[PDB]
């Protein structure tokens, strides 16, 4: 079990750890999180008590390196850094931990919610999507922009999520207008899947991320991402059965984390009806059909 | 974006654009089977295209030929009107391809969009306008080499006839839609009124009567008094 010490809290917020959130007041002697669960991504996040404008956060994978949070005044927000220097971490995690002024990661031992909604996430892929080469956690916040949306402004700012555009050429293939775009399986099994993502496990890891990224952070840009990636496989009439059972399994597990209260904002009437209702899969995705109807029956 | 009453002199300035109608694509008659259930048959078919700047309609006939064995007719006449469209944009030259191309029927939109994506500067517009044009079946010589067709194939029209020597595009474009309204309202009384008189004839090289420009006023009066009188009967005023 890792741990992430935090150099101080000199500003009132409020810190999520994944799932989980809970308060810190100003200037009140915390110095982080411990016993956080080997084997997963993470992400820890903020949003300041003063102004809830910007969500911010950070993904890490403590087998990576020693990851900390420290205030920067200047700047105006609570940082991950790297130590470098093993024992001088480890003594740091040592002292806090001894004065209990670190708060426990609190995982219910039955509760597979965290590995089921990160199942396919891996830092290298995360990296991929949020450049910042320098750093092995990576930085998301609300306002960060998609490689689409700017098409449609600063570049090293931007979530590289793989576009994907139903009329386009990459989505219709000469000659096949009517077929490609009524059917997607072309563009899903041949372009993404063979083509850009290699396997179903690297598409639904950027699912997973988008769908994480739009809960947490608000971030528009990724709940589009999020929609685009269901729409394209639930419009597609040729999709292998293990990857539907596996979609249906993801989306159950998140639409059942998701808030109740930020279901308006971050569910598409169109892209849910036309996936459990009009699609080729339409009777393929029973959990999730089933929870959609018994937590969101307006929606619907 | 859509194409209303507020943007309507847009039709008749220099940038070449083509209307496309589809509403005579795919047409059948319905009929009682032996066995007492419902069948169709199709009849030959035709996609209306027409530049109202010049008259020019290119008319693609749609042979009952292409229906054999496919399976849901409405969309599939959608899809294979965008493709007789994009490949009759790929036949002109350059300068007398369209920059934009205005549907009559929304559904048009994603089929023609997807068939012109390798063709970006075109837009692909909508209408506000409930424009008669599936009323180009009730012009005989149209409706005469529709019918005959054992084929594909396009033939080529002036709409305008001669007009354009006379009056504006502007003009033109308004009698045509008021001739095409009143076909479509009441087609038998509308051809009443445009061969009563058997003095004036309709050129071997054209679709409509040589009318004088005072005689084209008492046929659009006649024309406008026959909308309105259909009007009268059906809401009974
Ligand atoms: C009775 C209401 O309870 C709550 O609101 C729980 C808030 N978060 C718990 C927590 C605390 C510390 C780290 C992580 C999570
Ligand atoms: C002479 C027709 O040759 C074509 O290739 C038709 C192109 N149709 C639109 C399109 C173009 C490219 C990709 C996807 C769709």
């Amino acid at each position: 079990m890792n741990t992430v010490p935090f150099t101080s809290a000199p500003i009132e917020v409020t810190i999520g750890i994944d799932q989980y959130s809970f308060n810190v007041k100003e200037n009140q002697p915390f110095h982080g999180i411990k016993d956080i669960p080997i084997g997963h991504v993470h992400v820890i996040h903020f949003q300041h008590a003063d102004n809830s404008s910007m969500r911010y956060g950070y993904w890490f994978d403590c087998r990576m390196g020693n990851f900390y949070i420290q205030y920067d005044p200047k700047d105006g927000l609570y940082k991950m850094m790297e130590e470098r220097d093993g024992a001088k971490f480890e003594n740091i995690v040592h002292n806090f931990k001894e004065r209990q002024m670190m708060v426990s990661y609190p995982k219910i031992d039955e509760d597979d919610t965290w590995y089921n909604l990160t199942e396919f996430v891996q830092m290298d892929k995360i990296r991929k999507i949020v450049r910042k080469d320098e750093n092995q956690f990576s930085y998301v916040d609300s306002s960060m922009t998609t490689v689409q949306e700017n098409e449609l402004s600063d570049p090293a700012h931007s979530l590289n999520y793989t576009v994907i555009n139903f009329k386009s050429r990459e989505a219709i293939r000469p000659g096949h207008e009517m077929e490609d775009f009524l059917d997607k399986s072309y563009y899903l099994n041949t372009v993404m899947l063979q083509g850009i993502f290699k396997n179903s496990s690297n598409y639904f890891g950027e699912l997973q991320f988008a769908f994480l990224n739009a809960m947490f952070f608000g971030n528009y840009g990724s709940s589009l991402q999020w929609h685009a990636m269901i729409e394209l496989i639930c419009s597609s009439a040729t999709v292998p059965k293990h990857m539907l059972d596996k979609l249906d399994e993801i989306l159950y597990y998140q639409i059942k984390t998701l808030p109740e209260q930020y279901s308006d904002i971050l569910l598409n009437e169109r892209v849910w009806n036309i996936c459990l209702y009009s699609s080729f899969q339409k009777n393929s995705l029973h959990n999730t059909e089933k929870i959609m109807e018994n937590k969101y029956p307006e929606l619907l | 974006g859509a194409m209303n009453s507020s943007n309507y002199a847009e039709l008749f300035n220099n940038d070449i654009k083509l209307f496309v109608d589809d509403t005579n694509v795919y047409r059948v008659t319905v009929h009682k089977t032996f066995e007492g259930n419902v069948a169709t048959k199709a009849i030959n078919g035709c996609i209306f295209t027409l530049n109202p700047k010049t008259g020019h309609l290119f008319l693609k006939i749609i042979h009952t030929s292409v229906w054999a064995g496919q399976k849901r007719l409405s969309q599939l006449a959608k899809w294979k009107t965008a493709e007789e469209v994009s490949a009759l944009v790929r036949s002109l030259p350059k300068e007398e391809q369209p920059k934009q191309i205005i549907v009559t029927r929304k559904a048009m939109l994603d089929p023609l969009e997807v068939h012109m994506l390798d063709f970006p500067n075109i837009a692909i517009r909508p209408t506000e306008l409930r424009l008669p044009f599936s009323a180009a079946m009730s012009i005989d010589k149209l409706s005469d080499v529709v019918m005959k067709a054992t084929e594909p194939q396009m033939v080529l029209f002036n709409i305008y006839d001669d007009w354009l020597d006379r009056i504006s595009s502007y003009t033109a474009f308004s009698r045509l839609t008021l001739l095409l309204r009143a076909l479509k309202t009441n087609e038998e009384s509308a051809k009443m009124i445009l061969l009563s008189d058997p003095t004036i004839t309709i050129k071997s090289y054209h679709l409509w009567p040589s009318f004088t420009d005072e005689q084209w006023i008492t046929i659009e009066s006649q024309m406008r008094d026959l909308i309105l009188t259909e009007y009268g009967r059906k809401y009974n005023v």
